[PDB]
């Protein structure tokens, strides 16, 4: 707010547009990193009403319904960790083109898919496959047979859930 | 509009040197934006005190230009070093690595030239048409409980194959295609069908 | 909006990709009335896999597909002079543009290394064959 | 106005009013002879880096 | 008077803007890791170590 | 290229270039990874 400042400025050249520029690119690059990060998905997958798993327990990870947005418990516990505009000269904030929302629908998207379809939905489209048979596949993978997840199947989804339970806990301790 | 990435880079480059060879025309406070025309028209004494002032305004503009350009350089480096990476994986070889040489399953990959650049033709293979299938863990036989070697057990409603995963052909079940593990009262989701001896 | 305020287009109630980031999710797109339109973006088409405990999709049958990728390498060299540039044939200048020490040599240095590296760059992405080989005829 | 470097004949056409030359990026092409109507390309004396 | 101020406060914005430069390059590098742990881990199995 | 500044012609002109890329086409048409590693 000066008619003689910004008279004076502008002998200096075009010192006021480079840095103008150089934030806006700045800016685009922060939208893009979110943009190629999270959306990998065509379709938004959901699971199926009735959770059949093997005995495995996704409850602490799936999307909760009744909180107003559809976060899960642990994105809720990770959201309260992070603690913190007010400034009135030539500063400002500009919002980010993906709210939260968009983003907790990507992740439930991108989970919902790993669960019922494993990696076939990141080739193709995605194929149905039951959980139990999903972990045998992934057990082959590291050179162990799957006739020893078939025979220990009710000690996996237990060690899985207390593993689950204690992630849990641990990020609601520390902070 | 394919090729925006490499023509931004020639861009940026122009937009640079243009700006840079338009700074010179800037008085930053000085009489005249021409030292010749200030050496011919006043007194050392202060002719120098005009120079000094068009000195520091262009030095601080060629500062400001030395340091964008290293700043970009480092950026064109990292690319070039991914770049590198996928002539060596993709190019030299088949890579398991998934979408880093393009999405579905990598087969080959193809380089061609570019200015300032390269491209790669990946070549991916996609499965096409689905069915509906109804699997099981396992079978038992008589009391035992065979798993596929390698493929998975399926049905079309009367009758029990074993097929690879990633392409539907199906095979009778048989002691070539199993292998045995102990009894069948610890499976879950087990079916028990004959399985054919050779 | 939640971005501000946007004058000249018309709220609609639907939800498309999006064509024109605005923020805060609304997107800009210019429909056929042949007006601009601001709705709400949309993240993709709605799926639901058919999970079941005892069934599987297996493809019966496959597509070959080539896809492009195309990334820079390297960006064009340059090289500039101190004098020339700052003081370009005047002695009086010259003469006292030496009286800020070595501010030019650590410029043409680090403008050397960039040149440098702009080659050892093409360098180490294309050069990868011990031997030129050729196909049959 | 002073300033260095080689006058070329030139082939382009001026206005009966128009008497100094611009280029892309505010360089000057000095034109008219204060004592004909000839046309000049000034041009930088050529210069490298040994 | 104002000449001092005009200096000194654009050449904080040039630091403040090269400092930003620098840190939006290095979060660029952690988002291409992100990035690529969620095309390779989550999408997929990953046969690489650790 | 008038006011001191200059631009340097790069080390592999566009021939050079278009070789590597076909050596490399003609090496994995007709001879798989295995020019990678070895011979
Ligand atoms: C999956 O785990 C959740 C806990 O994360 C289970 O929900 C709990 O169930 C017990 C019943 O013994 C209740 O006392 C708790 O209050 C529940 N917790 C919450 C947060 O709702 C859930 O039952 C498990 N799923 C199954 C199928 O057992
Ligand atoms: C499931 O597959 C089996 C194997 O092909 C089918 O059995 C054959 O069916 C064809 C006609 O559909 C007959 O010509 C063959 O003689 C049958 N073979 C045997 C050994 O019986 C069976 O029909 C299929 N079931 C369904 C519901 O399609
Ligand atoms: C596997 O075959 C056996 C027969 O060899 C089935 O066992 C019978 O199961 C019924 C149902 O509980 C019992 O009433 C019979 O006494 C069982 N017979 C024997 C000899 O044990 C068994 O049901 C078959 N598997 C499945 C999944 O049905
Ligand atoms: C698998 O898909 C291919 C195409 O992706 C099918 O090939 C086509 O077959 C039809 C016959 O119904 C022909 O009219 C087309 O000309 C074929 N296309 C090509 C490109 O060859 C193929 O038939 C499919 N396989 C099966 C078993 O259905
Ligand atoms: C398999 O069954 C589901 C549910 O009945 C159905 O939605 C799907 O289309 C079926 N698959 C095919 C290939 O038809
Ligand atoms: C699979 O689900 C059905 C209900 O849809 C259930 O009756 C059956 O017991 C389940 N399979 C196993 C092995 O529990
Ligand atoms: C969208 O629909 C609501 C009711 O569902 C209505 O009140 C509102 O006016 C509609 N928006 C527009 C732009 O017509
Ligand atoms: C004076 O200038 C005019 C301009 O064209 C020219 O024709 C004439 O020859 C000049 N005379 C002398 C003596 O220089």
């Amino acid at each position: 707010d000066s008619t003689e400042c910004s008279n004076l400025l502008l002998q200096y050249g075009s010192f006021c547009t480079q840095l103008n520029r150089a934030l806006t690119g700045i800016a685009v690059e922060q939208d893009k990193n979110t943009q190629e990060v999270f959306a990998q998905v065509k379709q938004i997958y959901k699971t199926p009403p009735i959770k059949d798993f093997g005995g495995f327990n996704f409850s602490q990870i799936l999307p909760d319904p009744s909180k107003p947005s559809k976060r899960s418990f642990i994105e809720d516990l990770l959201f309260n960790k992070v603690t913190l505009a007010q400034k009135f000269n030539g500063l400002t904030v500009l919002p980010p083109l993906l709210t939260d929302e968009m983003i907790a629908q990507y992740t439930s998207a991108l989970l919902a898919g790993t669960i019922t379809s494993g990696w076939t939905f990141g080739a193709g489209a995605a194929l149905q496959i039951p959980f139990a048979m999903q972990m045998a596949y992934r057990f082959n993978g590291i050179g162990v047979t799957q006739n020893v997840l078939y025979e220990n199947q009710k000690l996996i989804a237990n060690q899985f859930n207390s593993a689950i339970g204690k992630i849990q806990d641990s990020l609601s301790s520390t902070a | 509009s394919a090729l925006g990435k490499l023509q931004d880079v020639v861009n940026q480059n122009a937009q640079a040197l243009n700006t840079l060879v338009k700074q010179l025309s800037s008085n930053f406070g000085a009489i005249s934006s021409v030292l010749n025309d200030i050496l011919s028209r006043l007194d050392p004494p202060e002719a120098e005190v005009q120079i000094d002032r068009l000195i520091t305004g262009r030095l601080q503009s060629l500062q400001t230009y030395v340091t964008q350009q290293l700043i970009r350089a480092a950026e064109i480096r990292a690319s070039a070093n991914l770049a590198a990476t996928k002539m060596s994986e993709c190019v030299l070889g088949q890579s398991k690595r998934v979408d880093f040489c393009g999405k579905g399953y990598h087969l080959m990959s193809f380089p061609q030239s570019a200015p300032h650049g390269v491209v790669f033709l990946h070549v991916t293979y996609v499965p096409a048409q689905e069915k509906n299938f109804t699997t099981a863990p396992a079978i038992c036989h008589d009391g035992k409980a065979h798993f596929p070697r390698e493929g998975v057990f399926v049905s079309n409603g009367t009758h029990w194959f074993v097929t690879q995963r990633n392409f539907y052909e199906p095979q009778i079940i048989t002691t070539d295609n199993t292998f045995v593990s102990g009894n069948c009262d610890v499976v879950i989701g087990i079916v028990n069908n004959t399985v054919y001896d050779p | 909006t939640r971005a501000g305020c946007l004058i000249g287009a018309e709220h609609v109630n639907n939800s498309y990709e999006c064509d024109i980031p605005i923020g805060a999710g609304i997107c800009a797109s210019y429909q056929t009335s042949q007006s601009i339109i601001a709705y709400t973006m949309s993240l993709g088409a709605e799926n639901s896999v058919a999970y079941s405990n005892n069934s599987i999709a297996i493809p019966t049958n496959f597509t070959i597909s080539v896809t492009t990728e195309i990334l820079p390498v390297s960006m064009t060299k340059t090289s500039v002079d101190c004098t020339m540039y700052i003081c370009g044939d005047s002695t009086e200048c010259s003469n006292l543009l030496l009286q800020y020490g070595s501010f030019c040599t650590q410029l043409n240095r680090a403008l050397t290394g960039i040149a440098v590296e702009q080659d050892k760059n093409t360098q180490e992405v294309f050069a990868q064959v011990k031997q030129i080989y050729k196909t049959p005829p | 106005l002073t300033g260095t470097g080689v006058l070329t004949e030139s082939n382009k056409k001026f206005l009966p009013f128009q008497q100094f030359g611009r280029d892309i990026a505010d360089t000057t092409d000095a034109v008219r002879d204060p004592q004909t109507l000839e046309i000049l390309d000034i041009t930088p004396c050529s210069f490298g880096g040994v």
